């Protein structure tokens, strides 16, 4: 510190002869040696901790500074000017977009509307952190993906959850960041960043069909996020700038909620227990939309979990009868179509999990539970047509098979609709048989399906479930028989014994048949036409190779420099299909073969929010597999260049904290088939059973081998960089695995790493002016 | 070369490129002969029997295409009428002993869908139009080159076989057909029928 | 039952701070074992090498060092022992043959290429050749009454009696390829998915059928998903290979639909026909983390065509490698009898390792323990001989054994 | 930790010599590191001399990791980095560190008696 004080003196003192004599060279040695002493990282971070010890001499060092500064700069040079200016930005020492946000904000909306916000807010604030972002570009970047993945939603049920997804969870989002983090005027400089944007606005303003802006920033006056004159403010600039008979989605969006939480509190009483009324109520619910309105509003809301047990209830309710007479008892049988078809189009458009109730105290558990669980297909579920689920009795099946046979029934007064609902699969199979064999006719198999589709339409979905089961079992030459069993039960409509509401029954029907039989009738080339509803779905090329498909996709995202909806799809069933490994190493491998440093940034910043996916198994494959690959190989480090290098370390040191401190269903699912023992894979020479703790012991030990032997290469400078970005990315722990040999080594291989590390104690100078100075 | 040596061999074999840019024809590869049956075979034209490579004076870097199996030549020998001893002086063919010559045989075989692509252009506008003249010179060649063995029937047959595979070239497999029966015409009593 | 040696590399153990891979384990009909292990020294082409080791003279091991970018799934001999595929992650079957006609120089020219996608299974195509034992003739004095050809067709004769060569590998997509090598050096290659529902096949195998029909087995590891199955028709349309796919039952495996505790075993790890050619029974292991149960299922019709289980084993430890044997017994209730009566056991055992030490000789039709040898660290893979009186194991560690069962 | 052997080459030094372990560069996982140093009447080449003694030691003879840096800007410096080159260059092959030593004292003292 006091050489450098006397280095600045004798510039100070030289250019004062300078502006004298006008070969004077002692200015030009003087500032040389300012800068190679200060360009080292040994002496900056010297004077760093020499800092402490010696307070106000660092005033006087600045003084010094700010005279020299002007006595340079009314004299420059050509050279020896910006050599002073480098010397004192040293002294001192001593954007784009933000790609993560938009991509983890479009991945939430895609995968998981139901999820619950207090995730995404934890996910957020994480990504915030990592990469420090400052909080109006953050919120522009929320702003942004929503209305982009509004834009490109298709059109159907994606753009009410896509709706729903804006207008009602990104608020309470940013409610819980401004209670976990000066918002207001954070947020309003935001809007005002949006609102130059207006062909994204007009093009979801087209979309909408009316202003959407407004409704933002009425929904974000209500909320509490910005104050009352900045909401008008930005109308008026809204309005100034768009200058230049059915209700649109939104408007019925934001007041369906209301009627989400009112329907809840009205028809916990069955309307007083009134099934006429709940009738009417229901009737107008499958009426065009509605129920899809409610159900995204309460989806985006963290309320679909109740609305499910409401229906349930109720269906437990009208599952068995009274004393009753023929009028009375066709209602109770419709309650049952109403409350069972609205559940099954719940299980297959909201995921599964919200049906379940995740404790159930007693072993009665419903009758749609236990049918969700064992009898219907779902996405990665295949079911066993011999499940003893499917066989539940000879005696109950053989009333039900003459009670087909009988007529229209005429004895719905009394029918225990679990059990009818139960007992379908066996009496289908009876009559397979009984067509298989030739005993019986077509035109009595036209009776019988007849019978089933006709008063009750749940009995359609019951045996068509099992028909899709024992298809998918069979052979090729075996099937032609009772595919035609579809082509009835999900045929045209029966008519004119139709309880009540037939026609929208039938259409709800068409669309679980439709997402019910889709593989099957994929794996032969059979078309049904049931009545775009699966937008998303059977996406892969047929016979291209899958690598093919990942490069294509990431070459796309990288081009773009986001990532859309249906690549998000894409990229889930390219995790699911080749697995984690194959999946991870060939991103990675994509990444490394770019040579800008653009392109590299970017590229990292998209595949966090890929890896998202499942970041957990991610992050053990990647720390565990991908980089000791990459660093014990002696031929794979040229790989590990300069531009790639640093990126790729980025990406692994986020991938770490992301994990420590911590999610789709096919994920899900795949985690809990996996079995692997994480202590026989990393022997090891908190709980050290969890593995991620044993894949960062393991990671960190390779670290200290790497920086502690001889042939210092590019992998040298990876591992630099990876323990560089895990300082400067702490808040502070990932770095409770590191063994205390790399605190000796890592500034005999030289530095930052020691600096931030000691927290500056005055007995923590003298460990650090230790290890700093000894190389 | 080795990754050790490296350039300091390259490099020196690329000195020698000028010498062998004296020691070469120009245009060699599109010097044709006219075909006479009176022998005495200037020696310009032989080609290596095993390779249909030109033989070369030396180890020097010769031009690329002196390295190629040279088609294009044996090809237009084998186009031309009485070209039968002069094909046998190129390929160092002896008639005292049978040998089957493969790389003929694959000319021989590329020279007949050459024929049957050609005949499957038209055929029909003119009604010699050297389409039925190539057939005729193609059963005389192709009697004589499989009849002594310097090729060999069966070899030929299903290579033939690989070449119009898929290729569809149907319009004038009678022609084909009828030089197949010149050679079974000509040698089923010789040969086993497995043949 | 015995050991007869172990062989140890000296120094070049302690893999360090790279987790292990599966080895690949090949024995051909030559006493010459391919095997692949994780070396990890200074190089990761350590866990890329293919050694040869004649079973003779076990300290001289060849090591070709395979060009495989990543890590070797399956290796396997001809019919014969003079090639050897290898075929790795992302796509690349490599076909290896000698050099010089020495057994220390390999080098391949021929192979197919299905970039990116993993090859999980991999087979030579079937010559057509077969033979059956008699072991109730062992005394009858003529070689043609002991060992009898059992009038097998090869998949893709071509023009004679002739088979042609080739192979079939199944990926980790629904990907199929057949690449058919001529008598020339040509090299016919073909992909085709196996259905229209394009899903993950996790475990595959590849049994071959009367007829020339291969019949290629799926699995995607959940063992609550059925086992899948495909019945192949190569054939070459004058030139070009053509892949003619069509399914076939699948099953569903037991322990699944036990009721008491289902969620256990949620992993099936092993997927194997009893034999290459015997396409008709079908070996799963299913497995937790630390039990496992192997089930034989076979086809037999009465839906005409049905799986319907054999046997189970009880529960044990989980099996970390299973060897099924080569030698092709005869296998009707005669022989079965004569073979108990008379202590003929050498066609009847598969090998099951286990993550504890042990091996359990276990039997074919009812699986029922034979024999049990207690290691005194696990085997990783193992082969039985092609007369099946030793089995060859590689270890969780460097060591390679030779048992020799009696 | 350290090997026996070379405790009692230590430990049967000439006073002359300091001999201690080395904590500033990697060590404790390849070779053993000595500063040592240079205490004698006759003045001293530069004292650090840092020396590898990889493990088994009778075997792989010890290097002298060189340090030119210091060793020049003087001419004293330059004469015994030479002829204490020189003689390591004349020594025989498997030598001890006490014969480092011992050829570093007395190309000292032979670049005393030149100059």
């Amino acid at each position: 510190l006091s050489a450098l004080h006397w280095l600045l003196r004798c510039t100070a003192a030289s250019a004062e002869r300078l502006r004298e004599g006008l070969g004077e060279k002692q200015l030009a040695m003087c500032l040389q040696r300012l800068e190679k002493t200060l360009s080292s990282t040994k002496n900056r971070a010297l004077l760093h901790i020499a800092k402490l010890e010696e307070a106000s001499s660092w005033t006087a060092i600045e003084h010094s500074l700010l005279k020299l500064g002007e006595i340079l700069a009314n004299l420059s040079n050509p050279q020896l000017r910006s050599q002073a200016e480098q010397c004192g930005t040293l002294i001192r020492s001593i954007k784009t977009g933000f790609p993560t946000v938009h991509a983890v904000i479009l991945l939430e909306g895609t995968m998981n509307l139901t999820g619950e916000t207090q995730s995404l807010v934890e996910q957020l604030t994480m990504v915030k952190r990592m990469q420090h972002i400052p909080t109006p570009l953050f919120v522009l970047e929320i702003w942004k993906a929503c209305f982009v993945g509004l834009i490109e939603s298709p059109e159907g049920t994606e753009e009410l959850k896509w709706t729903a997804f804006t207008f009602l969870k990104i608020p309470q989002v940013l409610v819980k960041l401004k209670k976990y983090s000066d918002f207001t005027e954070d947020v309003n400089c935001a809007f005002e960043f949006l609102l130059k944007l207006t062909p994204l606005l007009d093009k979801a303003d087209q979309r909408c069909n009316c202003d959407c802006t407004n409704f933002l920033l009425q929904e974000c006056g209500k909320q509490g996020l910005l104050s009352e004159a900045s909401v008008n403010n930005l109308m008026a600039k809204r309005k100034a700038d768009r200058e230049h008979n059915i209700q649109p989605n939104i408007q019925l969006i934001l007041r369906a909620e209301p009627t989400v939480t009112n329907i809840l509190k009205t028809m916990d009483a069955d309307h007083s227990k009134s099934p006429e009324g709940l009738l009417g109520v229901l009737g107008h619910m499958l009426s065009g939309k509605s129920l899809d309105l409610l159900l995204a509003a309460a989806a985006a809301t963290g309320k679909l979990k109740s609305f499910a047990r409401k229906f349930i209830n109720l269906n437990e309710f009208t599952t068995y009868g009274s004393e009753e007479s023929t009028k009375p008892a066709s209602v109770r049988a419709l309650l049952f179509d109403i409350s069972f078809l609205m559940l099954c189009h719940v299980a297959q458009t909201y995921g599964s999990e919200v049906i379940l109730s995740e404790s159930r105290t007693g072993a009665e558990v419903p009758f749609f539970e236990t049918w969700m669980q064992t009898c219907m297909p779902e996405e990665g579920k295949i079911l066993n047509p011999d499940h003893p689920c499917f066989r539940p009795d000879s005696t109950k099946v053989e009333s039900l098979v003459a009670l087909l046979n009988n007529s229209s029934e005429m004895k719905l007064v009394q029918m225990k609709w679990h059990e009818a609902c139960l007992s379908i699969s066996a009496a289908i199979l009876e009559i397979l048989n009984a067509w298989e064999n030739g005993v019986l006719a077509f035109e009595s198999i036209q009776k019988i399906t007849d019978n089933i589709k006709g008063k009750v339409c749940s009995l359609a979905v019951c045996a068509v479930a099992w028909l899709v089961a024992h298809v998918r079992m069979l052979g090729l030459d075996e099937r032609e028989k009772s595919l035609q069993m579809i082509r009835q039960l999900a045929g045209p409509l029966f008519s004119e014994n139709t309880l009540q509401f037939y026609n929208e029954r039938v259409v709800i029907m068409n669309s679980i048949l439709e997402r019910m039989c889709a593989d099957v009738l994929q794996q032969t080339a059979t078309q049904i036409k049931f009545p775009d509803t699966m937008p998303y779905w059977n996406l892969l090329p047929p016979k291209r190779p899958i690598k093919e498909v990942l490069t294509d996709i990431f070459a796309k995202v990288l081009e773009k420099g986001w990532v859309d909806s249906r690549s998000i799809h894409i990229f889930d069933t390219l995790l699911h299909m080749g697995g984690v490994y194959w999946f991870c190493n060939n991103l990675i491998k994509e990444l490394l073969k770019e040579t800008r440093k653009e392109h590299t940034l970017r590229a990292v910043e998209l595949l966090y929010s890929i890896f998202c996916l499942d970041m957990q198994q991610v992050t053990l494959v990647l720390l565990g597999h991908i980089l000791p690959g990459l660093l014990t190989d002696s031929s794979k480090w040229h790989s590990l260049m300069d531009p790639p290098g640093t990126a790729l370390a980025k990406l692994a040191v986020w991938c770490a904290l992301s994990s420590y401190s911590s999610a789709s269903t096919r994920q899900k699912k795949r985690h809990r088939e996996d079995i692997e023992d994480y202590i026989s894979l990393f022997p090891l020479d908190v709980n050290m059973r969890d593995p991620l703790n044993r894949v960062l012991a393991n990671l960190f030990l390779l670290i200290s081998s790497i920086l502690g032997s001889r042939t210092a290469g590019p992998h040298t400078q990876f591992v630099q960089w990876f323990m560089e970005e895990c300082v400067d990315c702490l808040e502070q722990s990932v770095l409770q695995f590191m063994p205390f040999t790399t605190v000796s080594e890592l500034v005999k291989v030289s530095k930052v790493v020691l600096a931030i590390t000691d927290l500056s104690l005055p007995l923590g100078r003298q460990v650090a002016a230790k290890a700093i100075a000894a190389l | 070369p080795h990754w050790l040596l490296g350039n300091l061999v390259s490099d020196f074999v690329d000195t020698f490129r000028p010498t062998a840019r004296i020691n070469s024809i120009c245009g060699r590869c599109s010097l044709l002969p006219v075909v006479n049956n009176s022998g005495a075979i200037c020696n310009s034209w032989k080609l290596d029997p095993a390779t249909l490579r030109f033989p070369l004076k030396g180890l020097l870097p010769y031009d690329k295409d002196l390295f190629e199996p040279q088609t294009a030549l044996l090809r237009y020998v084998l186009e031309q009428p009485y070209s039968r001893d002069m094909v046998c002086n190129m390929l160092g063919l002896n008639k005292q002993h049978k040998q089957r010559c493969p790389v003929l045989e694959d000319q021989l075989v590329d020279l007949v869908v050459y024929a049957m692509e050609r005949s499957e252009t038209e055929e029909k506008f003119d009604d010699g139009g050297t389409s039925q003249l190539l057939w005729q010179h193609l059963s005389s060649q192709l009697i004589f080159f499989v009849l002594f063995q310097f090729a060999s029937f069966p070899h030929m047959v299903l290579s033939l076989h690989q070449k119009l595979a898929g290729r569809g070239l149907i319009k004038g497999r009678d022609h084909l057909m009828w030089v197949l029966l010149q050679f079974i015409s000509g040698s089923i009593q010789k040969n086993a029928l497995a043949d | 039952m015995d050991l007869a040696y172990v062989c140890e590399w000296e120094k070049w153990s302690k893999s360090t701070h790279c987790p292990s891979v599966p080895l690949a384990c090949a024995w051909s009909c030559r006493n010459l074992i391919a095997f692949t292990m994780d070396l990890r020294s200074d190089d990761q082409d350590l866990t890329r090498m293919i050694h040869i080791l004649d079973t003779e003279h076990p300290w001289d091991l060849h090591s070709i060092p395979s060009e495989h970018h990543e890590a070797i799934t399956c290796l396997e001999w001809d019919q014969s022992g003079s090639r050897l595929l290898s075929a790795d992650a992302d796509g690349q079957i490599k076909c290896w043959s000698m050099a010089d006609h020495l057994a220390n120089s390999w080098e391949s020219s021929v192979g197919s290429l299905v970039e990116g996608d993993p090859i999980v299974a991999l087979s030579w195509l079937h010559n057509g050749v077969k033979l059956a034992l008699h072991v109730e003739k062992s005394g009858a004095s003529s070689f043609g009454e002991k060992f009898s050809r059992v009038k097998f067709s090869p998949s893709l004769t071509l023009f004679g009696g002739k088979p042609m060569e080739g192979w079939i590998a199944v990926t980790v997509s629904g990907l199929v390829t057949v690449s058919l090598l001529k008598p020339s050096g040509q090299v016919l290659t073909s992909t085709e998915s196996l259905c229209r529902l394009r899903g993950r096949v996790a475990l595959a195998d590849i049994a071959f059928t009367g007829g020339g029909n291969i019949v290629v087995a799926t699995a995607d590891g959940s063992s609550a998903s059925p086992v899948q199955f495909y019945k192949v028709c190569v054939s070459v349309v004058s030139e070009k290979c053509r892949i003619d796919t069509e399914i076939l039952p699948s099953l569903f495996m037991r322990c699944t639909t036990d009721l008491n505790r289902k969620d256990k075993f949620p992993a099936i790890t092993h997927l194997k026909f009893l034999a290459r050619d015997m396409s008709e029974q079908v070996l799963l292991c299913a497995s937790s983390q630390t039990s496992s149960i192997v089930e034989c299922w076979s086809l037999r019709k009465e839906t005409i065509l049905k799986w319907r289980i054999l046997s189970a084993t009880n529960d044990l430890d989980r099996v970390s490698a299973v060897a099924l044997p080569k030698l092709p017994i005869s296998l009707t209730n005669t022989d079965l009898k004569v073979a108990s009566d008379t202590q003929f056991y050498p066609g009847l055992g598969l090998a099951l390792a286990f993550h504890d030490g042990s091996v359990h000789i276990v039997h074919r039709l009812s699986l029922q323990t034979m024999a049990v040898f207690y290691s005194s660290v696990h085997l990783k893979a193992m082969q039985l001989s092609w007369t099946s009186l030793a089995l060859v194991g590689i270890d969780s560690h460097g060591k390679l054994s030779v048992l020799r069962l009696s | 930790s350290i090997p026996s052997v070379l405790q009692g080459e230590v430990a049967r030094l000439d006073p002359k010599f300091l001999v201690n372990l080395d904590p500033s560069h990697c060590s404790n996982n390849g070779t053993v590191h000595l500063i040592c140093k240079l205490d004698d009447k006759d003045l001293p080449s530069v004292p650090p001399l840092e020396l590898s003694v990889p493990a088994d030691y009778p075997a792989q003879s010890p290097l002298w990791i060189d340090r030119q840096w210091q060793y020049d800007a003087n001419p004293f410096l330059q004469s015994v980095h030479r002829c204490m080159t020189s003689r390591l260059l004349q020594l025989p092959d498997k030598h001890s560190v006490t014969a480092l030593l011992n050829t570093w004292a007395q190309s000292v003292h032979q670049a005393c008696l030149s100059a």
